[PDB]
């Protein structure tokens, strides 16, 4: 059935999962699990990144704004991204991380603490509802750009260049969702509630490694510690 | 930002 241009066209800027595990997980190689997981978490990061860098209008756009964008969503790109892996994972006795391991509920239900426990079970719910309102690739896609977008236009420089990639994201989401989920519910309005969802975990996910922080646990070098300064 | 600045655009 017909699918939105920005949808198709988004459709090719996405990687391959593959290669994702390929990069992600050769980057590793040169406590243990931890400091392993929060490179495994800033290689994610940066790849979705070269998501953005390769992306539409956002590449046209000036340097400062670029920054700026990223430095407002950064994390809920990263907690969404986590979300949609266990979408395509369906499973509800694990996760399913990056690289392509599995860990248990039960194993963070008794090793993680009282936050990530919290974030991680969080997480899953939100998983649950997408699972519900069939999130496919072409929204979940869709999804992604619109979150990159989702700043007030007084903080950027580039005005009207935004504003449209907004308008242009929501009613490419309306149309392919009315389109083809002619089921009962608003799935335009639905999802968008599973993203300001997104946008509460991403801060709680902020306050964890923020805590994590204070007490000297996050590596040196660690990128989202970077982020999560400013 | 550093890997905002020198890691986006700048390789
Ligand atoms: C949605 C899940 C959020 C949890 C992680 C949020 C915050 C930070 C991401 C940085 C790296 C995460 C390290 C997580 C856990 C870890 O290293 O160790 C824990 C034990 O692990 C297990 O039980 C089993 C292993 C737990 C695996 C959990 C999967 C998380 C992987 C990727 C998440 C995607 C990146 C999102 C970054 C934040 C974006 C806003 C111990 O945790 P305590 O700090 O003592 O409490």
């Amino acid at each position: 059935s017909n699918v939105p241009e920005l949808m198709l066209q988004l459709l090719q800027l996405e990687p391959d999962e593959d290669q994702v595990r390929a990069r992600i997980l050769g980057c590793l190689q040169e406590p243990a699990a931890f400091g392993l997981l929060c490179r495994m978490a800033d290689q994610t990061f940066i790849s979705i990144v070269d998501w953005a860098r390769r992306c539409m209008v956002f590449k046209e756009l000036e340097v400062a704004d670029q920054m700026t964008l990223l430095q407002n969503c950064w994390s809920e790109l990263l907690v969404f991204d986590h979300i949609y892996r266990q979408v395509q994972h369906g499973k509800e006795g694990s996760i399913l991380l990056v690289t392509g391991q599995e860990v248990e509920l039960t194993t963070v239900a008794t090793q993680a603490g009282s936050l990530l426990h919290s974030l991680v079970l969080r997480a899953q719910e939100l998983v649950l509802q997408l699972l519900a309102l069939q999130l496919d690739r072409q929204e979940f896609v869709c999804l992604k750009f619109i979150i990159l977008f989702s700043l007030d236009l007084k903080f950027l420089n580039n005005h009207i260049l935004v504003k449209d990639a907004q308008e242009k994201a929501n009613a490419a989401l309306l149309d392919y969702t009315l389109c083809h989920y002619p089921h009962c519910g608003d799935k335009f309005q639905q999802l968008l509630l599973c993203l300001v969802e997104v946008r509460a975990l991403s801060m709680q996910a902020k306050e964890y490694l923020y805590h994590k922080h204070l007490g000297n646990e996050m590596p040196r070098n660690n990128l989202l510690i970077e982020m999560l300064q400013a | 930002a550093q890997a905002l600045a020198a890691l986006l655009a700048k390789a």
